[PDB]
DNA sequence: GTTAAGTGGTATTAACATATCCTCAGTGGTGAGTATTAACATGGAACTTACTCCAACAATACAGATGCTGAATAAATGTAGTCTAAGTGAAGAAAGAAGGAAAGGTGGGAGCTGCCATCACTCAGAATTGTCCAGCAGGGATTGTGCAAGCTTGTGAATAAAGACACATACTTC
DNA sequence: GAAGTATGTGTCTTTATTCACAAGCTTGCACAATCCCTGCTGGACAATTCTGAGTGATGGCAGCTCCCACCTTTCCTTCTTTCTTCACTTAGACTACATTTATTCAGCATCTGTATTGTTGGAGTAAGTTCCATGTTAATACTCACCACTGAGGATATGTTAATACCACTTAAC
C-alpha cells in the first residue's frame, strides 16, 4: 500500500552519543575481567544486620564474616543472571524479564 | 535361618496405630518409610556429629541434636520437632 | 535386681532409645554420646514419623482404601510444603507424581 | 496547421496527468487495451509524449488517450484488478531467406509453403516477410 | 522520598552491575524489585543458619567461619574465608 | 467415522498418566540396555532384580523431572511443543551442561 | 559370554511419550525422542559406573540393589524402597 | 634408636602423611586406620594441588603477573572442564567469572538486502 | 598466641615444583588451603562410609582408592589413582 | 455492360531487441571522538627469608583384633524354550501449532547534572572472647540377666477384577 | 447456540485373589548395677575486637530528558505433529535346568593400636625485599555519523523491421 513518509533530517554539531548497547556490551566486558565486589559495603552490611534481628538480637558481626556474605551473595546473583540471561534468550529476547528470574529459579529448585 | 536384620517395621506401625487405628499399610509403604527413618537419622546424625567438631566437642548431647535439628527441619517442622525431642527429654529425666 | 524398664517407656515413645543409642554410638559420630541425645532424636524421628503416616492415612481415605501404599506417602509428601522441601531431593518408589496440568495446556 | 501546437499541448499535459497518477507508459497501455480493447505497447506512448509519431497518427490516438485521461481520475483500484503480433526472425533464419533471394526474386505460394515448413516459420509471417524484403530492395 | 526499607539499599546500579558481571545486556525495569527480593530470600537462609551455628556455639558474635559453614551446608561451599 | 481433535486425547494421556504409579518403560527392553551399559565398565556382571528395577525407577523418576522442567521451557517460549532447545536449556539451568 | 548391542532404541517412541505425558507434556517435537535416549543413556552411565564401582569394591560380582541406592544417593538422588 | 625419617621422604611426597594420619584418626571416619590410607590420600592431595597449582601459574603468565592471587585459580578451574566438575558447586572468594558474552548479544555485522518495493 | 596448623607450606612446596620462579598471595594461598581441606573430607568422608556399607573397621588405602574413583571425575581419577598407587608401592617398598 | 470483390503494389504504423538513463539500495570509507591498552617510573605493603621452640611425629615392642586363604555348599542369577496377547511400527489424512513478516509503541538506554551517602580513617569504650585452673559428674567398660525383636507359619480382610449401569464430556449437525 | 451421538471415565455389585496381621519361637541386645576417669563446666581475669561516633572529601547515585531499538500484537503460510487403523513383533509369563557366586567356617598370618621416649618439623615472630598497584603519558583500536560510488531493475528512448492499411488494376456476377 501507499506507506510513505518525508525522510528529513540534518546535523550542524551533537554530542556524541552512543547506540543503545554499545556502552552495555561495555559495561559487560568491564566487570567480567573484574573481581571485585559490585554491592556497596556499608549499604549490604546494613541489610545482614537488618535481617539477623529476625533471628536474634544484639547480635555482633565480624568485618569478614559480612565480607564472607557479600561474597556468597554476588556469586549468587551473579550466576542467577547468567541462568536468567539464558531463558530470555530461549524466549527470543534478549531484555531479561522477572519471569526470565522465576523460571531460571523454579527449574534449579527454588521455587 | 536367615540372619537378623533390624528394621523400624515394629515402631513405624506402632505410630502409625496412633494417629490411624484402623488404617493398614503396605511393606512396601513400609519399605520406604523404614527408608525414611534412616535417612532421617544420619542427617541429624551426621550434622550432629558435625557439630561436636566444630566446637571441639567430644559428645553428642541432646544440644548438638537440637541444633541438628533447626538446622535441617523447615520451619513449622523444625519448631514442632523440638517440641516433642524437649518433652521427651525432660520426661526421660523426671523418670531416671 | 530391679526389673528392668526401656527408655522408650521412660521417654514416653514408641522408637527405641535404646536402639537409637547403639546406632549412634556404633556409627562413629563423636568419641561420647550423651544419655539424652537417644531420647531427642528418638523423639525427633518418632514426630517425623507420625506426621507422615497421618498425612498418608488421610490421603488413603481420600482413596477409599483403608491401606497407605507408596502412592499415598507420595501425595502426603509433595502436597505437604515443609515435607516436600525436606524431601525435595528424594524419590519415592511406585509412587508416581502429583497429577498438574499446566492452564495453557487446558482446551479454551 | 495549429493542430500541431495543440496537439503539442495537449502531449505536455499528457505527460504531467500521467506522472501525476503513477502510471507506467507500459502500464497506460494495458489500460488503454483493457478499457478500449485495443492495447498499445510502451513505444508508442514513447513516441506520443516525445512527439515522434506521425501526423495521421498522431490525430488517430488523440482520442483514445482524452477519453482514458477524462474518465480514469474517478476509482483505480478496481481497473487495476490484442496486440499486433510481430514475430521476430532469427539471424540464421534471416541469413537462410537472404540465401533463398539472389536466385528467385518473386517465389511463388508453392514454393513458400516449402520455405515456412523448411524454417519453422508461419505461412502468413513468411508472406509478409517476403513482401517488404520486396519493399526495402525495390526502395533502392 | 529518600530510600527507607533497607533492602533498598541494594540500588539499581547495584543490581545492573550484578547483570553486566552475569552478561546481561537489556534489563526490564521490574527486575529490580524482583532482585531484591530474590537476594533478601537468600540471606535470610545463610543468616539463620550461620547464627544458628553461634547460639549453639554461646557465642554473641556471627564468625566468618559460621558463614563458611551455613553456605556449605546449603552445597554451596565458599573458598578463601576458613 | 469419530475423531478427536489433536490435542484432547493428548490431555487424555496427561491425566491417566499422572493418577497411574507404573513403571512407563518395557522392563525387558530397559534391562538389556543396562546390561549393555555395564559391559563398559566390567566384564561378565550379573545383576539382582531389584537393582535393575532400582534403576529403572531411578531413571523414570528423573526422566519425568526433567520433562516437567522441559515443559516449563517450552511455555516460558510461547509454545505448547516441547523441542529439543528445551531439554538442553533445562538441563543447563539444572547444572548439568 | 553373551554381548549385546543397540539396546537404546529398545526405549521406544511409545515409551518415552508415556513419560512425557506423566510429564504434562501435551505436544512432543519429533527430535525429541532421539535427544532423550541421549540423556538417559548419560544418567544410565553415570549412576551405573558409579554401582559397580561399589560392587567391585566389595569384591563381588553380582550388583545389588543396594549398590544402585549408594550410587544414586552419592549423586543426591536418594531412592526409598529399595533398601 | 635410628636416625628418624618422615613418611612423607618414604613415599616421596611433599604433603605431610604423620599429619594425614592424625586428622583421619580423629576425624571419626573409622575406628581404624591403614598404614596406606595416609599414604594414599597425601598422594592424591598433592596431585590435585599441582593440577590447580599448574593451571594457576599458567594463568598468572599470560597475565603478566609473577604471583597466583584468586582470579588465576577460578581462571584455572573453570578452563578445566574437570576441574570445573570437581568444584562446581564451589564458590572462589575475589575470582571472578569467565569472560564470555552470548553470541545473540553481540551486534550485527554490517549487511542489508532488499524486500519488495513498490515505491 | 595458640597454633594453627594448614598446608601452606606443603603447597608452597608444590608450587616450587611446577612453578620454580611463581610465588602465591595470601589470599590465594587461604583458597588453596580451603581446597585441600574440602578435597580431604570429601575423599575421607566417602571413604568412611564404604567401610560402614562393607562392615569394616579399618579405612585402607583400597577405600581410598575407591573413594577417588567415586569422587574423581575420570581423567583426574585415574591420574590421581595412579599417584596413589605409586606412594604407596615406594612407601611399602622403602620400609 | 455495369458494379462489387480479389489481387497486387506502395505508403504508413506500431511493436521488438537492445541501447540509455533514473532512482534507489548497499558499501564503505571516512574522519572525529571516545575508550581501552601499553610503557614507564615509584613507593609501599605484601611477600619471602631467617630464628626460637615446642608440640607433634617417628622409632620401638607387643598384644590382639582384623583380615586371608581354602573347602564345602547353598543360594541365586543366567540360559533356553514355549506360548499368548499386549504393545509397537508404519501409514494416511488433516487440524492447528510453529514461525516468519509487518507494524506500532513504549520502555529501556545513554547522557547530563547536582548532592548526599559511602568510604577511609581515628578513637574511645565496653562488650565479648579467650585462657587458666579446679573438680566432679556424666559417660564408657564390664558383667550378668532376661525379654524384646526378628524369623517362620498361617488366615481373614482388603484390593483387584470383571461386569453392567450411569453419567460426563467431546464433537458434529441443525 | 442446542440436540444429538459416540466415547470414555466413574460407580456399584459380586467374586475370587492376595497380602497384610497375628500367633509362636530363639537369640542377641538392652537394661541394671558397678567402677573408673576424663571431658565439660564454672569462675576469675587479661585482652582483644567490635560497636558507636565524628570528619572530611568526592564519587557514585538519583532524577531527568530524549529517542530508538526492542518487544508485542496481528495476520498468514506451511508443515509438523496428532489421531486412527492394522499387521506383526516382541514383551511378559512360566517352567526347567545349568552355572556361577556369595556365604560360612577354620586356622593362621599380619597389621594396627597403645605406650614410651627423643627429636625435629612446623608455626609464630621478626627483619629483608620486590612485585604490584597507581599514576602519567602516549599509542592504538573501536564506534558512529557523514559523504560518496556504484550497481541493479525498472522504466524510458532508439533502430529496425512485421504488419497493416490505402489505392489502381483486373475479374466475376445478374
Amino acid at each position: 500500500a501507499a506507506r510513505k513518509s518525508a525522510p528529513a533530517t540534518g546535523g550542524v554539531k551533537k554530542p556524541h552519543r552512543y547506540r543503545p548497547g554499545t556502552v552495555a556490551l561495555r559495561e559487560i566486558r568491564r566487570y567480567q575481567k573484574s573481581t571485585e565486589l559490585l554491592i556497596r559495603k556499608l549499604p549490604f552490611q546494613r541489610l545482614v544486620r537488618e535481617i539477623a534481628q529476625d533471628f536474634k538480637t544484639d547480635l555482633r558481626f565480624q568485618s569478614s564474616a559480612v565480607m564472607a556474605l557479600q561474597e556468597a551473595s554476588e556469586a549468587y546473583l551473579v550466576a542467577l543472571f547468567e541462568d536468567t540471561n539464558l531463558c530470555a534468550i530461549h524466549a527470543k529476547r534478549v531484555t531479561i524479564m522477572p519471569k526470565d528470574i522465576q523460571l531460571a529459579r523454579r527449574i534449579r529448585g527454588e521455587r | 535361618r536367615k540372619t537378623r536384620k533390624e528394621s523400624y517395621a515394629i515402631y513405624v506401625y506402632k505410630v502409625l496405630k496412633q494417629v490411624h487405628p484402623d488404617t493398614g499399610i503396605s511393606s512396601k509403604a513400609m519399605s520406604i518409610m523404614n527408608s525414611f527413618v534412616n535417612d532421617v537419622f544420619e542427617r541429624i546424625a551426621g550434622e550432629a556429629s558435625r557439630l561436636a567438631h566444630y566446637n571441639k566437642r567430644s559428645t553428642i548431647t541432646s544440644r548438638e541434636i537440637q541444633t541438628a535439628v533447626r538446622l535441617l527441619l523447615p520451619g513449622e517442622l523444625a519448631k514442632h520437632a523440638v517440641s516433642e525431642g524437649t518433652k521427651a527429654v525432660t520426661k526421660y529425666t523426671s523418670a531416671k | 535386681r530391679a526389673k528392668a524398664k526401656t527408655r522408650s517407656s521412660r521417654a514416653g515413645l514408641q522408637f527405641p532409645v535404646g536402639r537409637v543409642h547403639r546406632l549412634l554410638r556404633k556409627g562413629n559420630y563423636a568419641e561420647r554420646v550423651g544419655a539424652g541425645a537417644p531420647v531427642y532424636l528418638a523423639a525427633v524421628l518418632e514426630y517425623l514419623t507420625a506426621e507422615i503416616l497421618e498425612l498418608a492415612g488421610n490421603a488413603a481415605r481420600d482413596n477409599k482404601k483403608t491401606r497407605i501404599i507408596p502412592r499415598h506417602l507420595q501425595l502426603a509428601v509433595r502436597n505437604d510444603e515443609e515435607l516436600n522441601k525436606l524431601l525435595g531431593r528424594v524419590t519415592i518408589a511406585q509412587g508416581g507424581v502429583l497429577p498438574n496440568i499446566q492452564s495453557v495446556l487446558l482446551p479454551k | 496547421k495549429a493542430l500541431q501546437k495543440e496537439l503539442e499541448q495537449f502531449a505536455k499535459l499528457l505527460k504531467q496527468k500521467r506522472i501525476t497518477l503513477g502510471y507506467t507508459q507500459a502500464d497506460v497501455g494495458l489500460t488503454l487495451g483493457v478499457l478500449f480493447g485495443k492495447v498499445f505497447s510502451q513505444t508508442t506512448i514513447c513516441r506520443f509524449e516525445a512527439l515522434q509519431l506521425s501526423f495521421k497518427n498522431m490525430c488517430k490516438l488523440r482520442p483514445l488517450l482524452q477519453k482514458w485521461v477524462e474518465e480514469a481520475d474517478n476509482n483505480e483500484n478496481l481497473q487495476e484488478i490484442r496486440k499486433r503480433k510481430r514475430t521476430s526472425i532469427e539471424n540464421r533464419v534471416r541469413g537462410n531467406l537472404e540465401n533463398l533471394f539472389l536466385q528467385c526474386p518473386k517465389p511463388t505460394l508453392q514454393q513458400i509453403s516449402h520455405i515456412a515448413q523448411q524454417l519453422g516459420l508461419e505461412k502468413d509471417v513468411v508472406r509478409v516477410w517476403f513482401c517488404n524484403r520486396r519493399q526495402k530492395g525495390k526502395r533502392s | 522520598k529518600v530510600l527507607r526499607d533497607n533492602i533498598q539499599g541494594i540500588t539499581k546500579p547495584a543490581i545492573r552491575r550484578l547483570a553486566r558481571r552475569g552478561g546481561v545486556k537489556r534489563i526490564s525495569g521490574l527486575i529490580y524489585e524482583e532482585t531484591r527480593g530474590v537476594l533478601k530470600v537468600f540471606l535470610e537462609n545463610v543468616i539463620r543458619d550461620a547464627v544458628t551455628y553461634t547460639e549453639h556455639a554461646k557465642r554473641k558474635t556471627v564468625t566468618a567461619m559460621d558463614v563458611v559453614y551455613a553456605l556449605k551446608r546449603q552445597g554451596r561451599t565458599l573458598y578463601g574465608f576458613g
